[PDB]
């Protein structure tokens, strides 16, 4: 399980 | 035209160093006006906070001082970083304002509450949030004002806690201007005037995670007192062992309230509302709901702690000693100076701090 590296805040 | 120019930020007037450019307001709170900004010397945008009225009283004072000290002594990858702090007044006599410059992220958790998340992002955001709180608790420091607008995030999915004016050590819950803490996130012990320990923060975590799942505030509530009605209607009227801990004046009122059975955690949090499930056993809506059911617990002596929260299957897939067990921050003793000095004497400590911190 790899840490997420993106978050669509838009 | 020395080292500071000024600008009309909405209603207030920021008088700040020239390296800070563009300004534009972004947050108006119970403890300061904050603006976005571009720092030419650093060449990256920054956040500037004017501590709104640091001396209209001993209460604001100690709150300002504490923000200052704390922003300097508590560092962790999940705690907002203190870039710079200064005052545009030239002498302790002229001394009147304090400006705190810090990292600028991309958005609020209020923003994250407005989107659909997947189990990795939701689980991960909580883990970072718990690592930050854990760093504070390892020094016996309790945040007390955790809410969606005090948690900030970057587009690379990183999270940092922010805002430490209300921060302090455990003890009596009698605060001044309680209006400073948003009520939808007040823990039962803060509401009923009982004592509070570090896990008072975990109740906020619970309220917040609940809002992320539901997208609507968990315990709405029209006023300070109605807040309690909302909690018991959802969680149930607490047992007699807990009423017995209330202050005589409060206990009586709590016992005269109508009796509520509360609702189960699955009516409260049906699956649909949780991230889509996969075939995994950790990142599963039921594990997440289980964690919620351990935070949204009224009697704080049966509530989960930050350490048990980092150990929880739903959060634990990301556990890393370096973040979850970082050596504790150390404070000079200035905070250990939880003593009450006069408005003047405060002006004294503050001016110092600001000077030898610039
Ligand atoms: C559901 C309940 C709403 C009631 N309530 C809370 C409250 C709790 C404790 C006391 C108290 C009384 C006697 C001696 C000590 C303390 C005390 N205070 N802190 N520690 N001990 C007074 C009020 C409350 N609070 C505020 C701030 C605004 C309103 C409208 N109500």
């Amino acid at each position: 399980p790899k840490r997420p590296t993106t978050l669509n805040l838009f | 035209d020395n080292n500071f120019y000024s600008v009309e930020i909405g209603d207030s007037t920021f008088t700040v160093l020239k390296r800070y450019q563009n300004l534009k307001p972004i947050g108006s709170g119970a403890q300061g006006i904050v603006c976005a900004a571009y720092d030419a010397i650093l060449e990256r945008n920054v956040a500037i906070k004017k501590l709104s009225r640091p001396f209209q009283n001993q209460t604001h004072a100690k709150r300002a001082y504490r923000e200052l000290v704390l922003m300097k002594c508590v560092n962790h990858k999940n705690i907002i970083g203190l870039l710079n702090v200064f005052t545009p007044q030239k002498s302790l006599e002229e001394f009147q304002d304090v400006y705190i410059v810090m990292e600028l992220m991309d958005a609020n958790l209020c923003q994250v509450i407005q989107m659909e998340l997947d189990h990795e992002r939701m689980s991960y955001l909580l883990y970072q949030m718990l690592c930050g709180i854990k760093h504070l608790h390892s020094a016996g420091i309790i945040h007390r004002d955790l809410k969606p607008s005090n948690i900030v995030v970057k587009s690379d999915c990183t999270l940092k806690i922010l805002d430490f004016g209300l921060a302090r050590t455990a003890g009596t819950s009698f605060m001044m201007e309680p209006e400073v803490v948003t009520r939808y996130y007040r823990a039962p012990e803060v509401i009923l005037g009982m004592g509070y320990k570090e896990n008072v923060d975990i109740w906020s975590v619970g309220c917040i995670m609940g809002e992320m799942v539901c997208h609507k505030i968990l315990f709405p509530g029209r006023d300070y007192i109605d807040q309690w009605n909302k909690v018991i209607e959802q969680l149930g009227t607490p047992c007699p062992a807990f009423m017995k801990k209330l202050q005589p004046t409060v206990r009586n009122y709590v016992e005269n309230r109508p009796k509520y059975a509360g609702y189960s955690f699955e009516k409260l949090f049906p699956d649909v509302l949780f991230p889509a499930d996969s075939e995994h056993n950790k990142l599963k809506a039921s594990q997440a709901r289980d964690l919620l059911s351990k935070m949204l617990v009224i009697d704080a002596s049966k509530r989960i702690s930050v350490d048990e929260a980092l150990q929880h299957p739903y959060i634990n897939v990301w556990y890393d000693p370096s973040e979850a067990e970082a050596p504790p921050p150390k404070i000079p003793d200035k905070q250990l100076d939880e003593r009450e000095h006069t408005i003047e004497e405060w002006k004294e400590l503050i001016y110092k701090e600001v000077m030898d911190l610039e």
